[PDB]
């Protein structure tokens, strides 16, 4: 069986991106750049699915992987760091090689599982797609899947629990609004009213820079104790 | 248009009704009447479940078995009974589950004896974590989340799809990995072993998933009778059929705990809140052989003498590496996960048996073994540290059976069982699949096996050697009541776990009667 | 019957299927360098100014004048900046942004060169999703603009642009799923067919509704505008971007502003066909008018998109994320079911239940969004307590 | 590859011209080294010194992180409603049933969600 | 081209996928690659389902995003506890249970 030249090309150049993009969100030492790599891989592997006659399939890949990896580019920037570059080197002694090593036979292994398997006949997918590819899946999904199609609605339902039990804060951690913390005994106000601002130098105005006090040393106040005292 | 045998379906359609009631009642029912209602619609729909299944069970004893949805779902005698074997279990967790703490001065008690802290979202520790404890608050989303799972559970043995056997392996993990990190003492362990057994069950649902591309491939059909048919039929890759059977069997085993995938269960089981542990350790072995099974016995017969072998150096492994792991183990959670590894073992033995024997022992010794397992962890639950933390340390066990002799005869009628004793429902079980096993021309995993419960009987005894031949040390645990609930629990679990040893014809003659799947 | 129509797609030669997509291209630019104009222009008249009146006749060319000194103005690369993707993100918002409107349907049938071809570069079974999709991929742009500058503001920018898409994003999905069940099918010229008896505005005015709040976020445009937000972020992602990177921006923001006008014209205001007082005429919905109205309700879209920019402040990102998940999405799903239901009956002779509950339904969702924006957000709040320091006696 | 290559065809067209106008960003207009010109954008404030930068900035939070995980959720599930609104006249009364069912379930969880408190923070 | 140069690079991106679980302590990156994993294993049905000349794995594939996209998003939940409690979305750092 052999496709389209056009579609080898077409299958030749996404899926190098689609891997090139793999081997980025494994090696990409920046978060984000493996969040931008798996967005790669996954529009890349939408227009793969267009390529092989599944045009609502590469379509839907390509919205909700997208939403999907924004998301996931929001909670590494939360969680990770917005540029932080992670080493890569083993913690584990020897888990490297071995992960190395175990990836690449399985591989492997599978490819040679695989071996030829559309010379056995490659069925062209027109049959099926006559009448409408969307109309074809709708007919499979209501019809011979609608039991998955309703569990589907389940594994929402616990998607959306979970994640309102872990990860939704209740009233005890409720942030103090502005008018909350507007009327602390005086909120800030007689607190300090607005805390002194940072130094403004001749050479030197960032917010890192403490201000004088007239004794001439830095006040403690001027600067957010978060920063590193410096400037 | 498509007819639904809502009959058929009415334990899983039951569950899952019952689950998103609870949903239901978390979203609109004031606080304070959340877990009467909550626990009073779970047990009460799993009990309806449990009558609904031996409906279903009466309405099989003609058809031998039928498809529900249109394939997708099948309900013969073998996915009945693990059905109804789910239920029962799943009502015992539940029990489990909600229980309460003992009693206070406040009326703040919190669900808190079943091991659930009252603000998972709360850091550990945090003065927010604190107040809501004292304020007594409890989220009950643990109740919806675990109908879920046993829903579907429920599905896994049934699901007659590779579609739909992976969604019901989804539907029954994520519930199963939220409810791992909600554990009330040891929040840190709990949260770690969260997120250890989410991400291995991850990496072996995508395994799952590609094994089952790969048999579809290999049949171009998605229905276990169908890829039956096409691998007989030798219209198949049969490379591809066989790439796919390794791939699929990956994730069972990864549910199930053979050795290659074993080391989640251990610390998941050890970190889980422990009612959650009890329940998971019974109905998602269950469920995961039973969905074993439907492969193995209807799916692919045909390639017995392709994935055999494998088996046998899983089943080798899982009663080996389980066994001798748990000799040098001090912790009594730890030691009962690396025994679940070991009794995995012992079920494969049974499984890799491929006659009706082997599955008629394979669903005796899950109901016996689930049982027992529950039983035990439930028990485990109740020996509290000073702190209230639950002392799990074996070592710190000495002596308890002196101090509370019914629960110390107990949890050694539990060990026994698992070790096999005879008159336990244990030795039962393992000679049920041992002898189907035999049958089936695999002795040498008889023997293999026999060697391994030997060695499994030195990890079983020395914990009733601490428990009763010990004297107790001078800060050795107390028992929690802490409610009705958890009592009944126990004993009822012990009861079955001595009836099914002393008098095992009944069930058995279940077990027999559902030996057959619809191929 | 099937759409796309197999004898009109795909049989474009080679030079036929190339010189519409430069037209395409040509037509999308002009109609970007129009929009910089006419709205200036407009706002100017809804502020009593004029606006451009001097740069070339009438103004004529201050679009234009503005795109060339972009293009003449120093093309900075800021220290700090992630110089891939910070010179990416330009590139990522445009392409994208050009891509989606391949599927807009132009006009029907047309004889050029000897070839029966539509007036559009193409269609997909799944075209509208497909306008989605690349809509979609076009945000990319905005958020990696916005975070590979290396400073604040930009970051800011691109956290609120990805904020705009959970806000929106799934609003567009749902409103499409009544156009695509009145209609279906997914295909643009399929749903213009569709929409020949009556626009699907007037049936489906809940989704219309719902689906242009949702592109007026999409598009990153007022009262939204949330990712540049020149009062709160000063330039928003597009700072530190300056030359033609910033002119990509804005082309792309423009670009993306015709493309969900012209999907709002193809589903809800009958695609390219011509309207009432037109309709009358023989042949208005023939030759190249169809084109002629097609822009004309475009430019409708784009004239309301310069009147809420005039009219309106701008809302904070998390309102705005309020509007969308409750207001929107549950209007529209509610809205989805209505739909569904009603369709059903009639199907099955149910007509005056079918009256009945369309009419129950609208009621009670204009009802109940009115409590949210009056009851929830309530126009009362309590009083306060006094405090270390004295205070005077209130009247 | 029909209905497509015309799609190429305007994405290549893109491709180019969005190549090209950032290449003339960067080659045409002068172009002169300068170290503040450089520097981040801070409204005229000096730039905080990028040699402390890993102490503060480091992890942006999201107060709508948990709406982002349901924004996941929700549009991977009504992607399903678009095969059955395409197909809905040709699936019949059954299908319109399942679908109000499945919808059900989402607003069920939609609604504990909202009611709940999940909704609140932004 | 040969269809099957499709498998195997799905058969690559699985493997790939793998080998991030195994290589990669970020959370979020793990969940990057079991999504990798997921999209091989959709990659395998589409192509399985053009050469069977039936859409059935198409919608297998559509049912296997739906499930990775809720295994994220429980996935999320977990690593957002595990981060408030701990300051950090390393695996490695969940190492308590051992032995």
């Amino acid at each position: 069986a052999r496709t389209s030249t056009s579609e080898a090309v077409v299958f030749w150049v996404v899926g190098t991106v689609a891997l090139v993009g793999a081997i980025g969100v494994v090696a990409a030492r920046k978060a984000v750049y493996s969040a931008v790599f798996l967005a790669c891989t996954m529009i890349s592997l939408a227009v793969l699915y267009i390529a092989q006659d599944a045009p609502f399939l590469g379509v839907v890949q390509i919205v909700v992987y997208t939403g999907a990896v924004m998301m996931l580019f929001l909670f590494v920037l939360m969680l990770i760091g917005v540029d932080l570059t992670e080493s890569l080197v083993e913690t584990i002694k020897g888990h490297r090689i071995a992960a190395l090593i175990a990836g690449a036979g399985f591989g492997i292994l599978v490819i040679a599982g695989i071996g030829n398997v559309s010379v056995a006949g490659f069925s062209g997918l027109a049959a099926a797609n006559s009448g409408g590819n969307v109309e074809g899946l709708a007919a499979l999904i209501f019809t011979r899947y609608l039991w998955a199609f309703e569990l589907t609605s389940a594994l929402l339902i616990t998607a959306a629990l979970g994640a309102m039990v872990l990860a939704h804060r209740e009233r005890f951690e409720r942030r103090k609004t502005q008018r909350e913390l507007a009327i602390e005994r005086f909120q800030t106000g007689g607190h300090p009213t607005p805390l002194p601002n940072p130094g403004v130098y001749a050479r030197h105005n960032s917010v890192d820079v403490p201000a004088r006090l007239p004794d001439g040393s830095e006040s403690p106040l001027s600067v957010s104790t978060i920063l590193p005292h410096r400037t | 248009t498509p007819s639904i045998e809502y009959g058929l379906l009415s334990p899983m359609l039951i569950v899952f009704g019952v689950a998103i009631a609870g949903v239901l009642i978390e979203a609109l029912a004031p606080r304070q009447s959340r877990y009467p209602l909550q626990v009073t619609l779970a047990l009460g729909g799993l009990i309806a479940t449990v009558v609904a299944v031996v409906f279903v069970a009466r309405g099989l004893s003609g058809t031998p078995g039928r498809p529900a949805v249109l394939g997708a779902v099948v309900l013969d005698a073998p996915a009945v009974f693990l059905q109804g074997t789910i239920a029962l279990v799943g009502i015992l967790g539940i029990m489990l589950i909600a229980e309460r703490q003992k009693a206070t001065v406040s009326a703040g008690e919190a669900r808190g004896l079943e091991d659930f802290t009252p603000q998972a979202s709360a850091v550990a520790g945090s003065v927010a974590e604190q107040l809501a404890t004292k304020t007594g608050v409890m989220q009950t989303e643990v109740f919806p989340l675990t109908m879920f799972a046993i829903g579907g559970m429920l599905l896994f043995p049934a699901a007659d799809d590779l579609l739909t056997m992976f969604v019901a392996l989804e539907v029954l993990s994520l519930p199963l990995y939220l409810l791992c990190g909600l554990a009330r003492r040891r929040r840190l362990l709990s949260q770690e072993a969260a997120l250890k057994y989410f991400l291995l069950g991850a990496f072996s649902s995508a395994f799952f998933i590609y094994g089952a591309a790969m048999l579809y491939g290999s049949a171009g059909t998605l229905d276990l009778s169908g890829i039956a048919e096409s691998v007989a039929a030798g219209s198949g890759n049969t490379s591809l059929a066989l790439l796919g059977v390794a791939l699929l069997l990956v994730g069972v085993l990864f549910k199930v705990g053979a050795v290659p995938f074993h080391s989640w269960i251990p610390d998941v089981y050890q970190g889980a809140p422990t009612s959650i542990t009890a329940f998971m350790a019974a109905a998602t072995k269950i469920a995961a052989f039973g969905a074993m099974l439907r492969i193995f016995y209807v799916a692919v017969p045909a390639l017995r003498d392709d994935w055999r072998p494998v088996l046998w150096a899983i089943a080798i492994l899982t009663m080996v590496v389980g066994t001798v792991t748990a000799v040098t183990q001090t912790d009594v959670k730890r030691m009962l996960a690396y025994s679940a590894v070991a009794h995995s073992g012992f079920i494969l033995t049974g499984v890799i048996a491929a006659n009706p024997a082997g599955v008629s022992s394979t669903l005796f010794y899950l109901f016996a073994y689930g049982f027992s397992t529950l039983g035990a962890f439930a028990v485990v639950g109740l020996i509290r540290n000073a702190a209230g933390d639950e002392e799990t340390s074996m070592a710190q066990w000495a002596g308890l059976g002196r101090r509370y002799p019914i629960v110390g005869v107990v949890f050694s009628l539990f060990l026994l069982a698992f070790a096999g004793i005879p008159l336990t429902s244990g030795f039962v079980s393992k000679f049920a699949v041992f002898k189907a096993a035999g049958e089936g021309g695999a002795i040498p995993l008889v023997i293999i096996g026999v060697i391994a419960s030997a060695v499994a009987a030195y990890f079983y005894v020395r914990v009733i050697v601490l428990m009763f031949f010990t004297e107790p040390p001078d800060d050795a645990p107390e028992l929690v009541v802490p409610s009705g609930l958890s009592t009944a629990v126990v004993t009822v679990t012990a009861a079955v776990t001595f009836a099914l040893g002393a008098l095992p014809q009944p069930l058995l003659d279940l077990a027999n009667s559902a030996e057959t799947f619809l191929h | 019957m099937t759409h796309p129509d197999p004898t009109l797609f795909g049989h474009d030669p080679w030079w036929l299927m190339l010189a519409k997509a430069v037209a395409i291209f040509v037509f999308l630019l002009l109609t970007v360098l129009s929009a910089i104009l006419i709205e200036r222009k407009l706002l100017g008249r809804m502020q009593m100014r004029f606006g451009p009146n001097r740069v070339g006749p009438a103004g004529l060319l201050q679009s234009l004048a503005d795109g060339i000194k972009l293009a003449l103005k120093e093309g900075l690369v800021p220290a700090g900046v992630d110089k891939p993707i910070y010179l990416l993100a330009p590139v990522i918002s445009v392409i994208p942004a050009f891509v989606a409107f391949s599927v807009i349907p132009l006009g029907g049938a047309v004889s050029v060169f000897g070839h029966r071809t539509p007036l559009q570069l193409t269609d997909l079974p799944v075209a509208v999703l497909f306008i989605l999709a690349a809509t979609s991929i076009g945000v990319y742009g905005i958020v990696l603009a916005g975070w590979a500058s290396g400073s604040t503001y930009p970051l800011l920018g691109g956290l609120r642009s990805s904020a705009q898409v959970v806000s929106y994003e799934i609003a567009m999905g749902l409103s499409f799923v009544a156009v695509f069940l009145y209609a279906g099918t997914m295909s643009t010229s399929g749903i213009v067919a569709a929409q020949d008896r009556t626009w699907f505005v007037f049936l489906l005015l809940p989704s219309f509704l719902v689906y242009v709040v949702s592109m007026v976020g999409e598009t990153n445009r007022a009262p939204f505008d949330l990712p540049e937000a020149e009062g709160e972020l000063v330039g928003g992602f597009h700072t530190e971007y300056s030359s033609l990177k910033f002119a990509m921006f804005m082309l792309a923001e423009y670009v993306n502003m015709t493309t969900v006008s012209a999907l709002a014209t193809t589903m809800f205001l009958g695609g390219w066909h011509a309207p009432f007082p037109f309709n009358l005429i023989d042949g208005a919905n023939s030759g190249w008018w169809p084109l002629l109205w097609f822009t004309a309700k475009v430019w409708t879209f784009m004239f309301l998109y310069f009147w809420l920019r005039a009219t309106l402040p701008r809302l904070r990102y998390d309102q705005f994320m309020a509007l969308g998940w409750k207001v929107l999405i549950p209007v529209s799903l509610l809205w989805i079911m209505v739909v569904a239901i009603t369709r059903s009956l009639r199907q099955h002779g149910e007509g005056t239940w079918a009256a009945w509950l369309l009419t129950a339904a609208v009621v009670v969702v204009v009802a109940l969004i009115w409590g949210l924006a009056t009851s929830l957000r309530r126009r009362t709040v309590q009083p306060p307590p006094p405090q270390s320091t004295g205070a005077y006696p209130v009247p | 590859m029909a209905l497509y290559t015309p799609i190429l065809i305007l994405g290549a067209i893109a491709a180019v011209f969005a190549v090209v106008s950032v290449g003339i960003a960067l080659v045409i207009g002068p172009r002169r080294f300068n170290r503040s010109k450089l520097e981040a954008y801070e409204c005229g404030i000096d730039p905080l010194p990028p040699v402390a930068a890993g102490l503060t900035g480091q992890r942006i939070p999201i107060r709508y992180y948990l709406i982002a995980m349901l924004f996941i959720v929700f549009d991977i599930e009504i992607v399903f409603l678009y095969p059955w609104a395409v197909a809905f006249d040709s699936l019949g009364l059954f299908a319109v049933i399942e679908m109000l069912l499945f919808m059900l379930t989402v607003f069920v969880a939609y609604a504990y969600v909202w009611r709940r408190g999940g909704l609140n923070w932004d | 081209m040969n269809p099957d140069n499709y498998l195997y690079l799905s058969a690559l991106l699985f493997t790939i996928g793998a080998a991030g679980v195994l290589l990669r302590r970020n959370a979020i990156v793990m969940f990057m690659c079991v999504e990798l994993m997921l999209n091989a294993a959709n990659l395998a049905f589409v192509n399985f389902s053009r050469m069977h000349g039936q859409l059935d794995g198409q919608v297998v594939a559509f049912f296997t995003m739906v499930v990775a996209a809720c295994e994220v998003v429980v996935g999320l939940a977990i690593i957002m506890a595990i981060f408030r409690t701990r300051r950090s979305a390393s695996v490695d750092d969940a190492n308590l249970l051992k032995h």
